[PDB]
C-alpha cells in the first residue's frame, strides 16, 4: 500500500523543484473576453491575456506552453502579521502546445 | 434552546450539561451521533497567539537526497527546453532521468560527486538526450 | 415507538461504519485530486500546524494520512445525520463553485447557501423566517473563509446555535470551532469536486438506507 | 520508511547577490 | 422584601424569566438584579438568573424604561447560561484565585454549615447557582460587572475530582478530620491506573497569599473579620 | 386575516346569491353569467359614482379577497426549496437558472 510519503516524493510537482522559469503545459478552462484561465496542475490557476497572434486558436480545452514564475502570488505588507494572497499563479503564455 | 456562549466549552459539553440539568426536554438530533462517533478533537474555542522570542513553528522543510542532484543539474544544464506535464501522474523530466541514472551509478560504483555527474552526463548523451551546458 | 426507536435510530450507532463511507475514497484519490496542496508558509495559521506534513519550497503540504481519518469521521457524521432526516446546509463563499454546490445540494435533497450571508440567519432566525422555522441540524463548510480571508460568520453563529459543523480547512484557516474539520485543499477544482461527490454520495446512500430499513421493519 | 524527507540546507538556494565592486580593492 | 438596602435595586428578585421564543419555560429559574445605572436618559441593568442546580447566567439590558431593561436582561440571560460544577452540590471543588481586569477574587472551598461568607453580589449569585458553603474575598476595584464576569469565569473553569483523576490517572483520596484516618476515594480514573506514584515533592513551589498565612498564624487583628452576621 | 373556511362559505353564499339574482331578473340560473351579474346589479342598484370601484359590485369572492399566505415548509419543518435559507429562494433560483443557461450557451418597442 503506497503511503502518502511515497506519493509526495514521486509526484511530478515535487520532482519539478523550484517553479521559477520552468516550462509547463497548461489547459485553458475558462474564457472572459481576452482573459484566459489556465490550469497547469498546481493549486491555483494562472490568468493570461489572449495573444494578438493567432488569438482565435486559444479556446476552452486548448493546451498551451507556459513559463512559471510563481506558484502562488503572495506578499507580506507593512503592519500585517500574515501574507496577503491573490489566489492566483504567475506565468507567461508562450504559445499553443503542438 | 441551548446556551449561546460559543467561547465556553464546546457545543457537546454545553448541550450535555443543559440536558442533564433539565433545561432541554429532549436531546437534539445530533447528540447521539456525536456520542457514538466523537471527533478527534473537541471543538473548543481557542484564541490564536503570535509567537515571540525563541518560539518557532514545528513545520519542517521537505527535502530529499536527489534535490541536491536536481539543484546542481538545474545549475549546470539549466532548465530543460522540454516542458513539464504535471497532469500526467508519471511524467518523467530530463532532470528526473539524470537523477535516476545518477543514483544507479552511485549504487553500482564509488561516491565522487563530480565523477558521478560527468559520467551520468556521458551516459545520457550516449542514450540520446541533448544536454547543453 | 420504543421498538421503532431501538431498531431504527439506535441500531446504526452500534456499528463503526454503518454506511461504509470508507470505500468512497483513499489517500491515492485525495492525492490525485490535489487535496494535499496548501498555501505558502507565509499564510499559515497556527492551529493548522498539527495537520501539516511539511513545507515544500515554501508551500505547505497537508498530511493526507490525517486527512483520511478526519474525512472518515466527517463523512460518517454526515451520513448518520442524513439517515436521521436532519436538515443539512452547505455553505461556501467561493464564487467559482457556487453553481456546483447549489446543484449538488439540489441533487441530494439538501440545502445550500452560497450567497452573501446576511446578519442574523442563524442567531435571529425566528424574526427573519418565522416563529416556527426549523434550523439546520448540520452545516457543511466547503470553504470556511469569506472573500476578505476572514472566517465565515456562520462558523461562530453555528457554534452559538449549537449546530455541529463539518468543514474543509486549508492551511490558512482556523479549525478551532468546526466540530469535524477536514484538512485539505479548498482551491483546486478537482479537490472541491471530490468533496462534493463524496458528501453527495454519503447523503444519498444514507437516505436510501433509511428508506430500506423502514421498509424492512414495516414488512417484518 | 525510506521515503520520508530528510534534514538538509536548501540545495536550490541561489547565491547572495554581489555589488559590481565585490572582492575588488 | 428589600434588596441589599432599602432604596437599592441590587438583590431584588424579578421573578421567573418569561417563556422564550424557542418554546421553553423557565419557572424553575430565579432572577436577581445586580446593578441599575442611569445612562446619559436610558437605563442599563445587570441581572443574573439561575435555577439553583448549577445552571446560571447573567446579562446586560439597556432600555429607556426600567421594566423593559429588566425584561431584556432576563430573557438574554436565560439564553447565555453557564453550568457550574458543584462539589457535593453545596460548594466548589477547590480554591479559586482569579483576576478579571483590576478586580481580584479569592474563593475558598468550605465544609457544610459554613454558609456564604462572601460579597453581597457573590452571595446572590451563589444562591442562584446553588452553592451553599464558600468563602470569598474581593480586592482591587469593586466593579459589579467585572466582579460578575470574573466570578462566572472562575466558577466555570474549575476542575472536578473526576477530571483530575482522569488527567493524572490516579485515585483521588479524601482525608476528613472528622472521619479519622479512613481513606475516602472520591474519584477513580475511567481508564487504566498508573503504577508509578506521584513525586513526593519535599516543598512545593506554590504561590502563597500573605492574607491566608497571616490569618493562619494569628497576626490578623482586623476588628471586622469573623463578625457575627445573619444566616446567608 | 381570512381563513380558508371563510372563503369557502363566501363561495357557497356567492353561488346562492347568483341563483337568487338570476331568479330575480328572470333569466335562467344555469346560463347566468358574470357580465349579466354586473348589468343586473347596476340596474337594481343604480349608482352615479365616478369611481367604478365605489359603485356596488357583486363578484366572485377570490377576486376581492387577496392571498399571500405562501408556506415555505411542511409539518416536519423541512423547507420545500433547496435555497430556502438564503431568504430569497425565488430570486436566487432565478439567478441560478440564468447562470446555468449562460453556461450552456457558452458551451455551445419593448422595455
Ligand atoms: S557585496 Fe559589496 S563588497 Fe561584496
Ligand atoms: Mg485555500
Ligand atoms: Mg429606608
Amino acid at each position: 500500500v503506497e503511503s502518502f510519503a511515497s506519493m509526495l516524493r514521486h509526484s511530478p510537482l515535487t520532482q519539478m523543484g523550484p517553479a521559477k522559469d520552468k516550462l509547463v503545459i497548461g489547459r485553458i478552462f475558462h474564457i472572459v473576453e481576452n482573459d484566459l484561465y489556465i490550469d497547469f496542475g498546481g493549486k491555483f490557476h494562472c490568468v493570461c491575456r489572449r495573444p494578438e497572434v493567432d488569438g482565435e486558436k486559444y479556446q476552452k480545452g486548448t493546451r498551451v506552453r507556459l513559463r512559471l514564475l510563481d506558484l502562488e502570488l503572495t506578499s507580506r505588507f507593512l503592519g500585517a502579521t500574515t501574507d496577503t494572497t491573490v489566489l492566483e499563479a504567475n506565468a507567461v503564455l508562450l504559445g499553443i502546445q503542438e | 434552546a441551548g446556551s449561546r456562549l460559543e467561547t465556553v466549552g464546546s457545543i457537546f459539553s454545553r448541550t450535555r450539561d443543559l440536558v442533564r440539568a433539565g433545561v432541554l426536554k429532549e436531546k437534539p438530533l445530533w447528540f447521539d451521533v456525536y456520542d457514538a462517533f466523537p471527533p478527534l478533537r473537541e471543538p473548543v474555542f481557542q484564541r490564536p497567539r503570535v509567537r515571540y522570542g525563541k518560539a518557532k513553528a514545528p513545520i519542517q522543510d521537505i527535502w530529499y537526497h536527489e534535490d541536491r542532484i536536481r539543484a546542481k543539474f538545474y545549475s549546470v544544464y539549466g532548465s530543460g527546453q522540454r516542458a513539464f506535464d504535471l497532469f500526467n501522474p508519471n511524467f518523467k523530466s530530463t532532470c528526473q532521468r539524470f537523477v535516476e541514472k545518477y543514483t544507479e551509478l552511485q549504487k553500482l560504483g564509488e561516491t565522487d560527486e563530480e565523477k558521478l555527474f560527468v559520467e551520468t552526463g556521458k551516459a545520457l548523451l550516449a542514450e540520446g538526450v541533448i544536454l547543453r551546458r | 415507538s420504543t421498538d421503532f426507536n431501538d431498531k431504527i435510530l439506535n441500531e446504526p450507532l452500534k456499528h463503526s461504519d454503518f454506511f461504509n463511507v470508507k470505500e468512497l475514497f483513499s489517500v491515492r484519490s485525495l492525492f490525485d485530486a490535489r487535496v494535499h496542496l496548501g498555501h505558502k508558509a507565509g499564510c499559515r495559521h497556527r492551529f493548522m500546524e498539527p495537520y501539516i506534513f511539511g513545507s515544500r519550497l515554501d508551500h505547505d503540504i497537508i498530511d493526507l494520512e490525517q486527512t483520511a481519518t478526519h474525512l472518515q469521521l466527517a463523512l460518517n457524521f454526515t451520513a448518520h445525520m442524513a439517515y436521521r432526516k436532519g436538515i443539512i446546509l452547505f455553505i461556501s463563499r467561493n464564487r467559482q463553485f457556487s453553481y456546483l454546490i447549489e446543484n449538488m445540494a439540489r441533487d441530494c435533497g439538501e440545502y445550500a447557501h452560497t450567497r452573501y450571508f446576511r446578519g442574523g440567519m442563524l442567531t435571529n432566525a425566528r424574526l427573519l423566517f418565522g416563529p416556527t422555522v426549523r434550523l439546520p441540524d448540520l452545516i457543511i463548510f466547503l470553504h470556511t473563509l469569506n472573500n476578505i480571508f476572514e472566517p465565515h460568520v456562520a462558523v461562530r453563529d453555528a457554534a452559538k446555535m449549537n449546530i455541529p459543523t463539518v468543514g474543509i480547512v486549508d492551511t490558512n484557516c482556523n479549525p478551532c470551532l468546526i466540530t469535524y474539520p477536514v484538512p485539505g485543499n479548498d482551491d483546486s477544482p478537482l479537490a472541491v469536486h471530490l468533496y462534493c461527490r463524496l458528501f453527495q454520495t454519503a447523503i444519498t446512500r444514507a437516505k436510501e438506507k433509511r428508506q430500506q430499513v423502514e421498509a424492512l421493519y414495516r414488512l417484518q | 520508511n525510506e521515503d520520508l524527507p530528510i534534514s538538509m540546507e536548501n540545495p536550490y538556494k541561489e547565491p547572495l547577490k554581489k555589488c559590481i565592486l565585490c572582492g575588488k580593492h | 422584601e428589600r434588596g441589599w438596602s432599602g432604596n437599592s435595586w441590587g438583590g431584588i428578585s424579578l421573578g421567573p424569566p418569561d417563556p422564550g421564543p424557542c418554546g421553553e419555560t423557565y419557572e424553575d429559574f430565579d432572577t436577581r438584579i445586580l446593578e441599575v445605572r442611569n445612562v446619559f436618559k436610558s437605563i442599563r441593568v445587570l441581572v443574573a438568573v439561575g435555577n439553583g442546580k448549577g445552571a446560571a447566567g447573567f446579562s446586560i439590558g439597556k432600555a429607556t424604561d426600567r421594566m423593559d431593561a429588566f425584561r431584556k436582561a432576563k430573557n438574554r440571560a436565560v439564553h447565555h447560561l453557564h453550568y457550574i460544577e458543584r462539589y457535593e452540590d453545596h460548594t466548589i471543588f477547590h480554591d479559586i484565585s482569579l483576576r478579571f481586569k483590576r478586580t481580584h477574587i479569592k474563593m475558598k472551598k468550605q465544609p457544610k454549615g459554613y454558609g456564604l461568607r462572601c460579597h453581597r453580589a457573590i452571595i446572590t449569585i451563589c444562591r442562584l447557582i446553588g452553592i451553599k458553603d464558600m468563602y470569598a474575598k474581593v480586592s482591587g476595584s469593586i466593579n459589579m460587572l467585572s466582579l460578575t464576569q470574573g466570578l462566572f469565569r472562575g466558577l466555570s473553569r474549575q476542575e472536578t475530582h473526576q477530571q483530575l483523576a482522569d488527567k493524572k490517572g490516579l485515585h483521588v483520596v479524601e482525608i476528613r478530620e472528622e472521619c479519622g484516618p479512613l481513606p475516602i476515594v472520591v474519584a477513580s480514573p475511567r481508564g487504566p491506573l498508573r503504577k508509578d506514584p506521584e513525586p513526593e515533592d519535599e516543598v512545593p513551589d506554590v504561590k502563597l497569599d500573605w492574607e491566608d498565612v497571616k490569618t493562619a498564624q494569628g497576626m490578623k487583628r482586623s476588628v471586622w473579620s469573623n463578625l457575627k452576621r445573619a444566616a446567608t | 386575516t381570512y381563513t380558508e373556511d371563510f372563503i369557502k362559505k363566501q363561495i357557497e353564499e356567492f353561488n346562492i346569491g347568483k341563483r337568487h339574482l338570476a331568479n330575480m331578473m328572470g333569466e335562467d340560473p344555469e346560463t347566468f353569467t358574470q357580465e349579466d351579474i354586473d348589468r343586473a346589479i347596476a340596474y337594481l342598484f343604480p349608482s352615479g359614482l365616478f369611481e367604478k370601484r365605489a359603485r356596488p359590485v357583486m363578484k366572485h369572492p377570490e377576486q376581492i379577497f387577496p392571498r399571500q399566505r405562501a408556506i415555505q415548509w411542511g409539518e416536519d419543518g423541512r423547507p420545500f426549496h433547496y435555497l430556502f435559507y438564503t431568504g430569497k429562494q425565488s430570486y436566487y433560483s432565478l439567478m441560478h437558472d440564468v447562470y446555468g443557461m449562460l453556461l450552456n450557451l457558452e458551451k455551445h418597442g419593448s422595455r
